[PDB]
């Protein structure tokens, strides 16, 4: 029952470590994982990285190696990924998704999340 | 490491999907194998003493996996993985480990088929009332209630084909004892090599010592229970023993079809390779609780 928002207004060429925000608003339970995703026109929602709010490890999808990041502000009820400076390409609607799943692994489907915010629409 | 698995091969899916789906339909034909309605009107005017292994092994089972869950402060979804594992017929293997050292299997038999008729009953309210207990009920509107009763139809039309099957000719099991051996080892080896090649890293995920301390442990517990009802209840010592051991081995076959189809590959991933390690584990301890017992009987 957990509701989402996001914050994000980065539209630039390389070199902007954009400023990516998702206020998180509900029942901040143990074990769940939450994760960031994408809407390139055409293309379907596809993962890119994620944490456990609760332990705090964190992953990465192939293209946002060195490049993406994920940060965990649980005392304030947010999650912070700070996507280092990237290419022209990368332009894409962004979302946050978030289930109350806990498993060692991380969940990587499109379909398996549940809790969607308003997700920010940014290029590059 | 710590990678998700590589998912998205739909046609190694689709095997394990069919094999599952085949033996659950060549187990329960094995169960219709049994002729139990001569019995059920007879053991119909003194249940009780049947009715009180029945309930012991309906109630035993899912507060058996709670506690062990709780107890390891075990991760909400494989814990409730536990729970499905927990409650299962599991009949025909304990059949087999009963006629192997003694007893007069027309009960056993019939437990396990009332067992299997009112699992579709109890499955979902146990499901309903100790999924809330897990944290505060967080896969409540994830169990799907619809589903796992569709599943439950599917494994109980064998049983329809074996009791009709009664009323006509009964001659053809004389051939269904040997179909049946070649089609248990069959299907056991190819899901062993199958669930082997098809997920390797995930495998790792799925051996951590925590359930293999369960799957160990909680079938024991269910034997140990089991000995101890039956021995309050004042049940001669073969009944106690062979409810005992009735309740200790469950249906890996269910659980497993039941992981597979109610929820999505990628949610149970490697966790399915759990009950394989279970089922494996209580033809062990199985093997070596009759040994025990025959060492026991000596001195």
């Amino acid at each position: 029952q957990v509701q989402l928002v996001e914050s994000g207004g980065g539209l630039v060429q390389a070199g902007g470590s954009l400023r990516l925000s998702c206020a998180v608003s509900g029942r901040t339970t143990a074990n769940y994982n939450m994760g960031w995703f994408r809407q390139a026109p055409g293309k379907e929602r596809e993962f890119v990285a994620g944490i456990k709010w609760s332990s705090g490890s964190t992953y990465v999808a192939d293209s946002a190696k060195g490049r993406f990041t994920i940060s965990r502000d649980n005392a304030k009820n947010s999650v912070y990924l700070q996507m280092d400076s990237l290419k022209p390409e990368d332009t894409a609607l962004y979302y946050c998704a978030a289930n109350y799943y806990g498993v060692s692994w991380f969940l990587i489907s499109p379909s398996s999340y549940d809790y969607w915010g308003q997700g920010t629409q940014v290029t590059v | 490491f710590t990678l998700p698995p590589n998912f998205g091969k739909r046609p190694t899916d689709l095997a394990l999907s069919v094999i599952l789906v085949v033996m659950l339909f060549i187990i329960m034909l094995s169960l219709g194998c049994t002729m139990e309605f001569s019995k059920i009107k007879a053991h119909l005017w003194k249940p009780k003493g049947l009715a009180i292994a029945l309930v012991a092994q309906y109630g035993i089972m899912p507060l058996t996996a709670f506690v062990l869950g709780k107890v390891f402060r075990l991760n909400n979804i494989e814990a409730l993985a536990i729970l499905i594992c927990g409650c299962s017929p599991g009949g025909n293997l304990s059949n087999i480990f009963s006629l192997a050292m003694k007893g007069d299997m027309n009960l056993s038999i019939v437990m396990t088929t009332c067992s299997t008729f009112l699992a579709l009953g109890m499955m979902p309210l146990l499901l309903y009332i100790y999924s809330r207990g897990i944290y505060d009920g967080d896969l409540k509107d994830k169990v799907p209630y619809k589903g796992i009763v569709i599943s439950l139809v599917l494994v109980l039309i064998p049983c329809t084909i074996g009791i009709v099957l009664k009323s006509k000719r009964p001659q053809y099991m004389r051939y269904v004892i040997k179909g049946g051996m070649i089609i248990i080892l069959l299907c056991s080896v190819a899901v062993t090599v199958l669930s082997a090649i098809n997920v390797g890293k995930s495998i790792m995920f799925a051996m951590t010592p925590h359930l293999i301390a369960t799957s160990s442990l909680m079938p024991f517990i269910g034997f140990l229970l089991g000995y101890v009802l039956s021995a309050l209840f004042c049940l001669n010592g073969r009944c106690r023993r062979t409810v005992s051991m009735e309740t200790g081995c469950q249906n890996v076959q269910l659980c497993s079809t039941i992981l597979n189809v109610a929820f999505p590959p990628e949610v149970i991933g490697p966790l399915f390779f759990f009950p394989l390690l279970y089922m494996i584990f209580q033809l062990g301890e199985g093997l070596l609780l009759i040994a025990i017992f025959w060492c026991y009987e000596k001195f």
